[PDB]
């Protein structure tokens, strides 16, 4: 133990720091400083104001006696000669403990619970540990929420990151929060909130769940509301992240963090990037966000060191009822699957609106079968995903001017989607599905077609379970 | 004879009349909104290229 | 000599006191050695672009360079081992850092040192005047990697002073001794080569022999051959792991090479300790494949230049292990990443796209990615021959139109399989777009077809026009209903109705349809076309297609169970099989036709 | 807090207004061709939504807590409306059973009296709560006893034409002067609900 200890003491010394003068210039988030000497690179820099306020920045290029910073707390009232800069030598560092559990830190990072500091037993970084691929396993023991139409058709295990599509006005978060508030194994989640420009009465909502479930010992919370400062928001996520990631590997917790609206973050992204010239990418974009979501979304799941888990549920907003659009798109590549909300289905009163044509899951086959499930939950699922599409098709002929062009399998899929919708799918905000009994409605449902035109299905499951 | 074959003419007829003018014309108008959304974007994707 | 940082702007890093530098070579820039590679120079300004994340760098640091552009060692170990676009090794870092990380800034020889190889000498003896690429003796390694040939890198000749008797060693020490003009020519048990220029070979050589992929709707339709080019769609659970499972265990080259570039870690690991329980399907089932496996995997967190050159290490391992006379295959991960990357580094660095966002040498760069792939002479004194085959991974996006990196990669790539939207809503799968897919190899290895399978060309080309006639007429019958249908018609929506649960449909997990030999193929093929022939002439003569259908009844069960055949239960065994199917069938109809 | 926009664009996406959506709690689509038609207030009932009747509930109940139970049935009213308009722009009318014509012409009776702040007047400029809150409870009323008495047996085209002035009597219920000292008002809603209830009592067999 005695290699933390003297790691620590070394450590232990003070280091004289500078300061500098002369901001040759500025221009919107970014300060222009030129009388720099050996600028070092990723480092925070504290700024006094002429009102004697003390702000921070990080800078971002250097040059030969020239560099540029941004400010996270807005540029507003500065003086050329009036205000004076700091340099700390070091990348945005980070304190730990084991005891921020039931605390609340603002969008930098600092405890808002009116109590103290964190006093941390160690330091970190922000973007360290490009972990090992090698060591990294994949996720088993298929994960519970509650939830039929999350956890049959789209069933996803302990470890896997994956987002939720979202637009205008739906009923995104206290889906999650109902998800986070009943999930459990199939057979005790630590819980990593981060808030990035959402309304206040979001946050509101989202404490009284916590608390009221009793589950806010459990879990910490970064909170950054729409009416602070944009440039805080391309922190928070690293220091949930940091944080989640301490959590589960050297505090060996199962751990589950919900980033909150990456719209905002990556908005801003593209905001403080015009602010420099740069060459944008499609609909004025900076042309690298690739890069930065990976780094985002790359920490998950767990490894071969010990029992800490890690699971992420970013929440997307459409901006137009579209995936084309770039953020969506981009995220398509980097996550396992998507799960989807419809405009329409929310129009029709459906709760969740979950649409599933679109949404998917990138893996069920270690989460699926039995020793954990029932094995017939495959074929379930792919004869109930192709009939919904075959009544959809069929709904669609019948526009033309109607039955013109119509077949029994028509009438068939179309009571088969309507009472599937409205019975299935339509799941109340505490109405417990236990994957045995989502699988019973699943197969009442399937007693609706004759023994043939069930082709997705293996004989003995039919045989099996077609009647009891 | 006389009687199916009324009934089926009227249908037929019906039919055609309505397709040919209640469905065309939607077509028609989407199709040329499309045009000019992409339009647009072409330009102003020109415009920041030459900025 | 040495230079100093002068200015950071993320992985782009600008540089001064740099003259005399070459357009391509490594400088282990910063205080730590980081790698970097030049890109731009003007005066003695240089930019260098880091393969490793910069962080808590400053201007006035050593600049030291190395006078050799971005290179790869080549030798024995290369079998059985996982690297990253730098070639750097993983079980050895991972276990010898003690940590869960790569280290910042490492370095450590890509093939294991301190390994003993057994050397076999050649026929070469001291005087003999030899040049590069000539088999000087050969190493074993294992089953299958045995007689791993000892080659002399090319550009390389002399004439043999001394060679080292038979025995072990270890691929740090010349045992071979030679002379152009001085004792300047050691060649230890590895050489090297720089990853850009493209391995000169003999001379090229077309191809034949066509490619087993188990899957007879292409293996059927839409063949490949050794040594040629291919496009894969994939969608990540549209069976394509499955299938690269299916030939790496079928493959009938050696050796196979797939690469990681945006892999998502989870599939990484996933795939990475699936293969240590997959089987070689030669001598037996052996338990191993690694000795006939080569994989290296780049992540999306890994920064954009090791993912930029993931692919070129890859294309060259290709080459080499093809120097060595043997058949080998390459599968790609996805191009999309490597075209993204591309125009990441082309934006960053500072240009004008005009694609649609992307630099125009997307089209020059895939084409000479695309010209490393063939059958040619193997280099050397045994006058020997190799193949590279290779199969690139798409991601179909975008809306309805746009998809330009499809669009410069077909201009030049003849085998494309298309990619079906509605099979996939069904979950049927393989889900492949028959009319859009399409090849070229199906004129050369009409040779093959000649040889084994005569009849095969116009029996597959019926098949196919029956198939087309039928999705012509069905979107008709859809806006009008079923009228006016002659018997003909619905035989054709039948049988084609069967071909497509019969062919078209195939699990890897199923005992069957893992895998399809040619000749099985071959057999349900003969027995489809004979139903649907014999369907026509039943009705040609006139009938009632109805109760000729209900007479034929079991048959229709009988030829979709054909698939229920284990594959080579004895391979005239299930031949004779069809042939009892075939009679009886024939029986069954020339009862029905009167 | 309210604000206008003014999309001229080629669209009604444009980035002004999906900025503005995505922080806003209500919405309040409008269309053009009412303005044509004269309709006021020229809203789209089809795209527009609110966030604050979740909680509004708590106050209903402590006045009004019948009140939020209606305006879901309110609002399907509309919707089985333009889901039906489908077939009659296809094939016309004629296919559609009594209850379908029901649902039609209660639709459009919405929509020309309790859908029309026209003109300027007691009636024409403001409406209380209570006011509202008797109409929706009219209006349903009157569409449940159409829809039970046809159902109960009753050819919907004889019912109709003999029912009558019902129809102008609960139209022209909006013509009261609100803020009559809200007992008249409320006595006059009281009797022309007990007046429209018997009739279909004697009509509704």
């Amino acid at each position: 133990f005695a290699i933390n200890k003297k790691a620590v003491e070394q450590g232990f010394n003070v280091k004289p720091r500078l300061n500098y003068n002369t901001v040759s210039g500025v221009n919107g988030p970014l300060v222009i400083l030129e009388k720099v000497k050996f600028p070092r690179y990723n480092e925070i820099v504290n700024l006094t104001l002429p009102d004697g306020t003390v702000r921070q920045g990080q800078v971002l290029e250097i040059r030969g006696d020239r560099a540029i910073v941004q400010v996270f707390e807005g540029t507003s009232g500065i003086d050329v000669k009036k205000t004076t800069v700091e340099f700390t030598g070091e990348s945005l560092r980070i304190p730990v403990s084991e005891d921020m559990l039931g605390r609340i830190f603002d969008g930098s990072g600092r405890p808002i619970d009116n109590g103290p500091k964190v006093f941390a037993e160690d330091y970190l970084d922000i973007n360290g540990s490009p972990i090992n691929p090698y060591a990294r396993i994949y996720p088993e023991e298929m994960i519970s929420t509650g939830v039929s139409a999350i956890d049959t058709m789209n069933s996803i295990a302990r470890g896997q990151k994956i987002p939720i599509f979202s637009a205008s006005g739906l009923p995104h978060n206290e889906i999650a929060a109902q998800i986070c508030r009943q999930a459990g194994l199939v057979r005790n989640f630590s819980i990593v909130f981060a808030a990035m420009g959402v309304n206040l009465e979001t946050a509101r909502f989202f404490k009284q769940d916590f608390e009221e479930n009793g589950s806010l010992e459990r879990t910490s919370l970064f909170l950054n509301l729409a009416n602070d400062p944009t440039i805080e928001r391309i922190i928070t996520p690293r220091l949930a992240l940091t944080t989640a990631e301490y959590l589960a590997y050297q505090t060996e917790r199962h751990v589950l963090t919900i980033l909150t609206d990456m719209s905002s973050y990556a908005d801003a992204l593209r905001e403080v990037s015009a602010a420099r010239e740069e060459v944008p990418g499609r609909r004025g974009y900076p042309g690298y966000m690739y890069t930065d979501l990976s780094t985002i979304y790359e920490r998950a799941g767990r490894v071969e060191g010990r029992n800490g888990s890690i699971t992420q549920i970013p929440i997307l907003t459409m901006p137009n009822d579209d995936i084309t659009h770039p953020i969506p798109d981009l995220t398509g590549y980097i996550t396992e699957g998507q799960i989807f909300v419809d405009r329409q289905l929310h129009n029709k009163g459906i709760y969740p609106p979950i649409n599933v044509l679109p949404s998917l899951s990138r893996l069920m086959k270690s989460a699926i079968g039995e020793g954990m499930t029932r094995k017939d939950h495959g074929d379930v699922s792919n004869q109930l995903y192709a009939k919904y599409a075959i009544g959809k098709d069929a709904a669609a002929m019948k526009a033309v001017v109607g039955e013109e062009a119509l077949s029994i399998e028509d009438k068939l899929s179309l009571e088969f989607l309507e009472k599937f919708e409205k019975t299935f799918i339509t799941q109340g905000a505490y109405e417990d599905r236990t994957v045995f009994e989502s699988l019973d409605q699943a197969w009442s449902l399937l007693r609706i077609y004759p023994k043939e035109m069930l082709n997705r299905i293996s004989p003995k499951i039919l045989d099996e379970f077609y009647d009891r | 004879a006389f009687i199916i074959l009324d009934e089926v003419i009227k249908v037929t007829n019906r039919r055609v009349n309505a397709i040919e003018h209640v469905i065309i014309p939607r077509t028609e108008n989407t199709i040329a909104y499309i045009n000019s959304e992409l339009d647009e974007l072409d330009r102003e994707e020109f415009y920041r290229l030459k900025k | 000599e040495y230079g100093a940082i002068y200015s950071v702007s993320g992985p782009v890093v600008i540089a001064e006191n740099m003259i005399g530098c070459a357009m391509y070579e490594l400088v282990k820039v910063g205080h730590d050695n980081l790698v970097g590679e030049v890109i731009r120079i003007d005066g003695d300004k240089a930019t260098i672009q880091v393969y490793e994340e910069t962080a808590g760098l400053t201007v006035g640091d050593p600049v030291l360079r190395t006078g050799k552009p971005l290179s790869v060692e080549l030798g024995p170990g290369l079998m059985e081992t996982i690297y990253d676009g730098i070639q750097r090794p993983l079980k050895a870092i991972k276990e010898e850092s003690q940590s869960i990380y790569i280290p910042r800034g490492i370095d450590t020889p890509a093939l294991d040192r301190t390994i003993k190889w057994q050397f076999t000498p050649g026929k070469f003896q001291v005087g003999d005047h030899i040049s590069g690429g000539d088999i000087y003796g050969s190493v074993f390694e294992n089953s299958l990697i045995s007689s791993h040939k000892i080659l002399l890198p090319p550009r390389s000749r002399g004439t043999i002073t001394w060679i080292a008797p038979a025995g072990e060693y270890t691929l740090d020490e010349k045992i071979l001794e030679v002379e152009f003009d001085g004792k300047k020519s050691d060649f230890t048990l590895y050489h090297t080569w720089p990853v850009r220029v493209p391995r000169p070979v003999t001379e090229k050589l077309s191809a034949d022999y066509p490619l087993l992929t188990g899957q007879r709707v292409l293996d059927a339709l839409f063949p490949c051959v050794q040594g040629g080019t291919t496009c894969i769609p994939g969608a990540f659970g549209c069976g394509k792991t499955v299938i690269s499972q299916s030939l790496s265990k079928y493959s009938n080259s050696d050796a196979i090479i797939y690469v990681g570039c945006g892999e998502r870690g989870n599939e990484m690991a996933e795939v990475l300790m699936e293969f240590p329980e997959l089987y070689t399907e030669m001598s037996g089932t052996k338990e191993p494949i690694m000795k006939r496996t080569t994989l290296v995997a780049n992540t999306s967190n890994m920064p954009v230049a090791a993912r930029e050159a993931s692919i070129y290490t890859g294309i060259t391992l290709a080459e080499y292990f093809r120097d060595q006379g043997k058949n080998v295959s390459m599968i790609a991960d996805s191009s999309s990443r490597w075209a993204e990357a591309l125009r990441e580094i082309s934006g960053r660095l500072g240009e004008m796209p005009a694609d649609q966002g992307f630099p125009a040498y997307l089209g020059a760069k895939l084409a000479s990615f695309y010209e490393r792939a063939g059958k040619a002479v193997a280099l050397g004194s045994p006058d020997r021959t190799g193949s590279v085959s290779i199969v690139a991974a798409v991601s179909p996006a975008g809306g309805d139109f746009s998809d330009p990196v499809t669009t410069a990669t077909l201009g030049i790539t003849q085998v494309f399989w298309g990619l079906d939207k509605k099979l996939a809503q069904r979950k049927h799968f393989p889900s492949i777009n028959t009319s859009v897919s399409y090849s070229k190899y199906t004129n050369v290895l009409n040779k093959f077809y000649d040889s084994n399978y005569p009849e095969f060309p116009v029996l597959r080309d019926r098949m196919k026009e029956i198939l087309s006639n039928a999705e012509e007429l069905e979107q008709v019958v859809q806006l009008v209903g079923k009228s006016a249908l002659s018997d003909s018609d619905k035989i054709t929506l039948d049988v084609a109705t069967l071909i497509k649960e019969d062919f078209l449909q195939q699990n890897g997990y199923s005992t069957y349809d893992a895998f399809c030999p040619i000749w099985k193929t071959f057999d349900m093929m003969r027995a489809f076309i004979s139903y649907h022939d014999e369907a026509q002439k039943a009705v040609a003569n006139g009938a009632n297609w109805s109760k000729l259908a209900d007479s034929t009844g079991d048959v229709k069960h009988a030829v979709s169970s054909s698939k229920f055949f284990e594959p080579s239960r004895g391979e005239k065994e299930v031949h004779g099989e069809f042939e009892k199917l075939l009679s009886t069938m024939q029986e069954r109809f020339a009862e029905s036709t009167d």
